[PDB]
């Protein structure tokens, strides 16, 4: 569906923006955390982005229409940064640490962590 | 092939948490949670997904994905508690729907 380019230029952004507000809550909080729990938190990161494009997609297409022009790179370059900081994962980060529950980390979390931003893959 | 929960808070300005497990050889077409806000799409991938759910539509900001709870509702059992709740209806590429129902006691 989407342009190769646009969906790249979404991804990078939304990651981007997820792991900069993961780097500022381990500032404070990661301190007791183990290794590979701090890589369950970018992978949660990642994998949200993954479980909620359906709906990204929805709000990126109701804001592209809007432009009344036809779009460009840099209008999903801008449209992925708002969606990576619209959003306070926090909520997540808190509640998987606060209540033990941050997730086992498995092989196809590390799989994803991997991954360039710009090949995560995502389904329309 | 599909498992969930959700993570109730004690107060309506700490969004609920949703969490799913998909295991799965039958594909799963569409996810659709039905919020008091509207219908919103998800994608469960192999493993954990996560989502936030509202208690109140005074969090709704511009972007992309918001899910506020249906409530809140007196219960006929007591007067203690208040219920949220929403539903989720899995299409599989195979055989019908699943439809899941997602519900939060808030005391009182
Ligand atoms: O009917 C939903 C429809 O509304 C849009 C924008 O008008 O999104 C808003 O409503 C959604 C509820 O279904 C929220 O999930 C979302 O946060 C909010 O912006 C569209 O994205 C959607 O198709
Ligand atoms: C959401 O579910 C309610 C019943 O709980 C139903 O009345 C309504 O039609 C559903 N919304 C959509 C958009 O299907
Ligand atoms: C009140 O009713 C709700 C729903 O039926 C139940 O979850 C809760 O435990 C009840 N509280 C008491 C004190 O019985």
């Amino acid at each position: 569906f989407l342009n190769k380019a646009f969906e790249v230029a979404l991804k990078v952004q939304i990651i981007a923006g997820f792991d900069r507000g993961l780097v500022k809550w381990l500032r404070v909080h990661g301190r007791t955390l183990s290794t590979v729990q701090k890589k369950a938190l970018y992978f949660v990161n990642r994998r949200y982005m993954q479980t909620h494009w359906a709906n990204y997609m929805l709000w990126i297409n109701k804001k592209i229409d809007a432009l009344g022009r036809t779009p460009v790179v840099g209008d999903y370059t801008r449209l992925g940064a708002e969606i990576g900081r619209r959003i306070d994962m926090a909520y997540f980060y808190d509640f998987l640490k606060d209540k033990n529950m941050i997730p086992k980390y498995l092989p196809y979390m590390e799989e994803i962590n991997r991954m360039r931003p710009a090949d995560v893959p995502v389904k329309y | 092939a599909a498992d969930w929960d959700v993570y109730c808070s004690q107060d309506e300005s700490i969004p609920a948490k949703f969490i799913s497990r998909l295991v799965t050889s039958q594909a799963l077409e569409k996810t659709e949670i039905n919020c008091s806000n509207g219908l919103v799409p998800i994608t469960q991938e192999f493993g954990i997904n996560m989502m936030l759910i509202q208690y109140t539509r005074n969090e709704l900001l511009d972007s992309p994905g918001m899910c506020v709870f249906w409530g809140p509702y007196s219960v006929p059992k007591n007067d203690t508690v208040v219920l949220y709740t929403v539903t989720a209806r899995l299409k599989w590429s195979e055989g019908p729907p699943t439809n899941l129902s997602i519900q939060c006691y808030m005391p009182k």
